[PDB]
């Protein structure tokens, strides 16, 4: 079992060191497998806690906070505020959760070991069009410059390259009922039916 | 017992003829009816405010803007009056039944 | 909505007169 | 019998901010000491103020030379003769409530009502003790005792004469009263006994008027109290008695903010200091000054922030707070406007408020039915 | 009727005293901080001529 | 014929409330039925008789 | 003395369980089903006096016919020193063994003996898993909810999986009811109490919780559901569906159950913004046990962040006990989103500056942020207006004259007609 764990953990490790994701995700789901229930066996692996919080960043980069928070619940609590591996991309969760996306950007660099930045890097991007999801489902009309600003697109043609990526688009001045008579009436006959045709 | 009588007497021509008059309004400047009732714009307001709120003369007052608005509240109310407390009658009825369920 | 509610509770009485008479006759065919 | 509620409340029981902890009260509560000497009062003077001085024990020297003399007199008295019903031993037990309540405690003046109560026929006697008990627990916080006396006078006492247990209610003032008790029902009784007092033993005919004022404007806040509270004589009398208390009446119902705050500063301080103080003083001007936004908002549309602060008295932030306070607790229907400083009232018409209603009671009944039907027939 | 035992029944640990005891069904808003009235309506009004 | 209902079941709680306090030994329940069908069939009808009015005639 | 009193409430007691075997072999007569939970319903009382003595008379009464079946109970059965059949030689109907055995798996669940009552829980389930009888279903019910309780203070609820698997199976086949409920509850606290959320939910979306099922049950898959999607981010379907369990739960008892859910309703109510009302906080029976979750409501009410910590620092180990740290974590994180409701349930129009200096937020783009965020949800109706400041808030338009009244009502109907055809079609008249 230690050295179909070992081979698994290398097995995760070289995927993000590929720079692949769908093989990331299956390599971590056996090593999750060989992880943590009914083993009860297998010594304190010093690689445990890097590839947990690995994993949960992972999570947390492709929109998957649900999945992130029932990880969070797999492992033990006490690790949870203790272990840097771990205690990294809870704090980044939580920032997001909170809106501080400034605070997210700015601890982008404070990662506790180099094998963090990949989907560091996409988890940054992540927050950007969550940014613009809740700006379109919040605002009214909002107007490109500050876009541009509270977006974190520093170059304004790659803000415009996302506007266009996106249908919120830029619009003229760069500023980003019926009585249906038919369902209801058909639920009115069907209060006329209960009532009718006996029991 | 004069000077009592006689106030009661000015607050009631007071009242008369604030509603004699804004009757043809449906929305007023309170500055125009101040004008119009010969008071000062405050007392006005105060007197309109009071009257509101005994009920003793259907309308609201937008301080915001300054101005009375008038309209009349719908009476098609009273079958919800009926409706509720028929409701609540047999709340009632099925606590009783919940003494029979205690019976089975 | 009343008219329910009564139709509704006045067949839940109904259920409940029955469900405690036919215990009745069971526990008197003792 | 024991009216002044003993001082005891503003005795060293109100210190910090209200600070009251010495002053002539402290005499005269030491003057209603001394003569029928008492110890009871002495038990927390044992502890924290005037623990061990010199008159501590100076006084309880001859203090219990007179009690044991006195408990001697009734013993025999009880002894030698056998009076039955009310007799010497209701007596000796009234006593015992004039002295061991005030000499140690009720415990034993309890038990003694209870023996004689068996003993005895008629119905004074226990509103005697009713009342005798709810001072006492009123002195160390007992309401369960009240509650109970309250029961056995209303439901079964009352069947032979009547015209007492109304000002019992005075635990009514202090019962449920953060939420509906501090009002309704305690304003529905003093009215009702506000023309026929005859209970001067509780308290005086003005200050049960200030409780009546006090608990009928918070009870009714214009749903015609005039009718009542207003347009009453009696009220009306003693009002001209207390210019106080009849300016913080008629500044809420004659619309005059202004005075209306200061004159309800003036009522939170004065019932600070109170066997009211502890209950409810916080919860009252909470309520009144609820009431009194209420009444403003109603009869209004939108009010400017400004307008607001210079006819309330003062404070266009401190309304500002105030207002979101209060609609932050569900209640003072209106909506706050910032720096256009506006506030729009959004009070539903009658079908609207009809239909949350419905939808309301509705869910109730409808969840009780529900449970009722599955828990029957399985 | 189920007890319910596969919840632990919490036991309210030895019926220990209580805040009040009382029958005072109270709200959230008892809760907070109050500096009198006076104080605050001198306090606010000074500024501007009281 | 609402007033009459919550009438009728005013008498049916306090008829109801005696059934407890009675073995086995006009009803205001039937009466009750009657108006409740009463109010369904005529406030359906004309719900439904409205709406296809509405959308019948444009 | 106490010798007398004894026998007596043995007596009465072993009447008590004749008069249940009696009404589980009326059962089958009639060819119904029901007429079992009669008997398993005053369950609990029965098994709170479960004597020694009474234990083996019954044994003793009703086995007539002696096989092994028995002979494994009576080596752990003690007999009086110096101290009846109902009454041939007639072979047992399965239920009514079925029944027995449990009483006995009870007594020795009772009095803290385990091993051999997961022996003596595993012969029982073993034989009822070959029957195909309807009347053998509902005694099921209760056999495997036992047996998963004797293998918990075992410390063995993982074991178990299989073989609850595999029943609730057989019960889903077979059409069954309250076997299946039972089942899919065990189930769930089986995948609860090893954290294994993830698979729990997967069984929730897969598995339908059948309508006709027990008050009890359905507040029990109720609170699990809704631990489920309260620690799945669904914030506002789990309040519903633990506000919904507290409904259904049992007003006198169940102190524990209605403790665990009260605890978890503040959390999830407190983590939408929302604020629990103080009533719960009041009961006797409720007061003390959620008074550590008192004190955190408070704070989030103000928003003391020092207080948080404190309450936190001083109370982590009784929000461990019952699994709410991880959700307290998370509300922690939104104080800020709770006061944000609030002062856009007070203001209409508010500028974000005075946002930023009521909420402590030291910036006025942080407010932004947050307000942007939080009405991204449906915690917040507005529209906020970066180029003056507004967070001006929806209109509200009158609710009727909107169609939307006419829906609940129609909701209304649905629920209160489908209950007068339920209670019309459950008058079950007798034969004679």
């Amino acid at each position: 079992l230690i050295l179909a764990r070992d081979i698994l953990e290398i097995g995760a490790q070289w995927s993000i060191l590929r720079k692949d994701i769908p093989s990331f995700e299956r390599y971590m789901a056996q090593l999750k497998c060989y992880y943590f229930d009914y083993k009860e066996q297998l010594p304190e692996s010093a690689y445990m806690h890097q590839l947990l919080g690995l994993n949960l960043l992972f999570l947390l980069s492709q929109n998957r906070v649900a999945e992130f928070h029932t990880e969070l619940e797999r492992l033990p609590a006490k690790d949870i505020q203790t272990n840097v591996y771990i205690k990294h991309p809870v704090s980044l969760e939580q920032y997001l959760m909170e809106g501080s996306y400034n605070k997210v950007f700015l601890a982008k660099g404070n990662i506790p070991a180099e094998s963090y930045t990949f989907f560091i890097d996409i988890l940054l991007d992540t927050i950007r069009d969550e940014i613009a999801g809740c700006i379109e489902k919040a605002y009214e009309k909002i107007l490109f410059t500050e876009a541009t600003r509270i977006l974190f697109f520093n170059t304004p043609k790659k803000m415009t390259d996302y506007a266009k990526k996106r249908g919120w688009v830029l619009g003229p001045n760069n500023y980003y009922t019926t009585i249906p008579s038919t369902e209801l009436a058909k639920q009115v006959i069907e209060y006329a039916r209960q009532l009718e045709m006996i029991v | 017992i004069i000077s009592t009588h006689l106030a009661k007497l000015y607050d009631n021509l007071l009242e008369q003829n604030l509603i004699r008059v804004i009757e043809p309004f449906s929305r007023v400047q309170i500055e125009h009816i101040s004008s119009l009732i010969k008071l000062s714009k405050a007392d006005v307001e105060r007197k309109l405010s009071q009257m509101i709120l005994d009920k003793k003369f259907h309308g609201i007052l937008d301080q915001g803007e300054g101005v009375l608005i008038i309209f009349d509240e719908p009476p098609v109310d009273k079958t919800y009056e009926a409706a509720l407390e028929t409701i609540q009658n047999m709340s009632k009825v099925v606590d009783s039944l919940y003494n029979k369920a205690k019976k089975l | 909505y009343l008219a329910s509610l009564i139709r509704s509770v006045v067949a839940l009485h109904n259920l409940i007169n029955n469900k405690i008479a036919n215990r009745d006759a069971e526990k008197k065919e003792g | 019998p024991k009216n002044p509620d003993l001082r005891i409340a503003q005795l060293r029981f109100l210190l910090s901010l209200p600070e009251h902890r010495g002053d002539a009260a402290v005499r005269d509560e030491l003057m209603a000491a001394v003569r029928d000497n008492n110890m009871a009062p002495y038990y927390e003077a044992l502890c924290k103020s005037l623990d061990w001085q010199i008159d501590v024990d100076l006084l309880n020297k001859m203090k219990k030379a007179n009690e044991d003399e006195l408990k001697r007199l009734d013993e025999e008295l009880e002894d030698a003769e056998k009076n039955l019903g009310e007799s010497e031993i209701r007596d000796a037990m009234m006593a015992k409530a004039e002295y061991l309540c005030r000499i140690g405690d009720k415990e034993g003046a309890l038990t003694a009502f209870r023996k004689t109560y068996d003993k005895t026929v008629a119905l004074g006697h226990r509103l005697d003790i009713v009342f005798y008990l709810l001072r006492i627990g009123l002195f160390y916080m007992d309401n369960d005792l009240i509650t109970r006396n309250t029961e056995k006078a209303k439901s079964l006492i009352e069947e032979g004469g009547d015209w007492d247990r109304r000002n019992r209610l005075k635990v009514y003032q202090g019962l449920y009263c953060v939420a509906i008790r501090d009002f309704k029902q305690a304003a529905e009784l003093f009215l009702d006994t506000v023309s026929t007092f005859t209970s001067y033993e509780l308290m005086d005919y003005k200050t049960f008027v200030t409780y009546t004022v006090y608990v009928s404007m918070i009870a009714l806040e214009r749903p015609d109290l005039r009718e009542k509270v207003i347009k009453g004589a009696e009220i009306l009398e003693v009002l001209h008695s207390l210019p106080a208390v009849r300016q913080y009446l008629f500044s809420l119902y004659e619309c005059r903010y202004s005075v209306f705050f200061q004159s309800l500063a003036v009522v939170e301080q004065e019932m600070k200091k109170d066997w009211l103080f502890a209950p409810h003083y916080r919860y009252y001007v909470r309520e009144m000054r609820i009431h009194a936004y209420s009444q403003l908002l109603e009869s209004y549309r939108s009010l400017t922030l400004g307008y607001m602060a210079e006819a309330f008295g003062v404070g266009v932030e401190f309304i500002d707070q105030e207002l979101s306070r209060f609609i932050a607790a569900g209640r003072l229907h209106c909506k706050i406007d910032k720096v256009n400083e506006i506030v729009e009232t959004n009070r539903p018409d009658s079908k609207n408020w009809q239909y949350q209603e419905t939808i309301k009671k509705g869910d109730l009944l409808l969840n009780r039915v529900q449970k009722l039907s599955r828990v029957i027939n399985m | 009727d189920d007890e319910f035992e596969e919840f632990p029944a919490e036991d309210w640990a030895g019926l220990d005293e209580d805040e009040d005891a009382h029958v005072w069904e109270d709200n959230w808003d008892d809760d907070n901080v109050e500096d009198d009235f006076s104080n605050q309506l001198r306090a606010e009004l000074e500024k501007h001529g009281y | 014929v609402v007033k009459e209902m919550l009438e009728l079941a005013k008498n049916y709680n306090k008829a109801v409330e005696e059934e407890d306090k009675m073995t086995p030994e006009q009803d205001p329940k039937r009466h009750l039925e009657e108006h409740v069908d009463v109010l369904m069939t005529s406030n359906i009808v004309q719900c439904l008789a409205a709406m296809l009015d509405t959308v019948v005639f444009k | 003395a106490a010798e007398h009193s004894q026998r007596e409430l043995d007596t009465v007691t072993l009447e008590d369980i004749k008069e249940h075997v009696k009404q589980l072999e009326k059962a089958v007569s009639g060819k119904e089903p029901r007429f079992v939970l009669r008997a398993l319903r005053m369950l609990p009382s029965t098994s709170r006096r479960l004597n020694h003595y009474v234990l083996y008379k019954a044994v003793q009464g009703f086995f007539t016919s002696n096989n092994a079946t028995r002979d494994f109970l009576l080596p752990f059965l003690e007999e009086p020193m110096d101290t009846f059949r109902p009454a041939a030689s007639t072979p047992l109907l399965p239920e009514v063994e079925a029944y027995l055995q449990l009483l006995v798996v009870i007594f020795m669940m009772n009095s803290k003996r385990y091993k051999e009552a997961q022996k003596i829980s595993d012969d029982l389930m073993q034989k009822i898993s070959t029957q195909n009888r309807r009347a053998l279903d509902l005694v099921a019910a209760k056999c495997y909810y036992y047996h998963a309780r004797v293998y918990e203070f075992l410390d063995k609820l993982d074991v178990v999986r299989s073989f609850l698997h595999a029943r609730l199976r057989t019960a889903t086949l077979r059409h069954d009811a309250d076997g299946q409920a039972t089942l899919l509850n065990l189930l769930l606290r089986n995948y609860l109490h090893y954290s294994l959320y993830d698979q729990a939910e997967k069984l929730v979306s897969k598995s339908v919780f059948p309508e006709q099922a027990n008050n009890n049950e359905w507040a029990r898959y109720l609170y699990y559901t809704g631990r489920i999607k309260a620690i799945q981010l669904e914030y506002s379907e789990a309040r519903r569906t633990m506000t919904n369990a507290l409904r259904k739960a049992p007003q006198h008892t169940a102190v524990g159950f209605k403790q665990t859910v009260h605890k978890l309703l503040i959390v999830v109510e407190l983590l939408l913004g929302e604020i629990p009302d103080r009533l719960q906080f009041r009961q006797p029976s409720l007061k003390r046990s959620l008074m550590p979750y008192f004190l955190l409501t408070q704070a989030v009410r103000t928003g003391n962040l020092a207080k948080f910590n404190q309450v936190l620092d001083q109370f982590g180990e009784k929000f461990q006990a019952d699994g709410t740290y991880t959700l307290i974590i998370r509300l922690r994180h939104n104080v800020i989103k709770t006061g944000v409701r609030m002062i856009s349930l007070s203001y209409s129009r508010i500028s974000l500056a005075d946002i930023a200096q009521k909420l402590q937020l030291d910036s006025p783009e942080d407010a932004e942020f947050i307000v942007a965020k939080a009405i991204r949800d449906g915690v917040i109706e507005a529209s906020i207006n970066h180029e003056k400041g507004y967070v001006q808030s929806k209109e509200m338009i009158d609710i009727y004259s909107t169609r939307e009244p006419q829906l609940a009502f129609h909701q209304r109907i649905s629920f209160c007609l489908d209950i007068h055809n339920m209670s019309v079609k459950a008058m079950r008249f007798p034969p004679k």
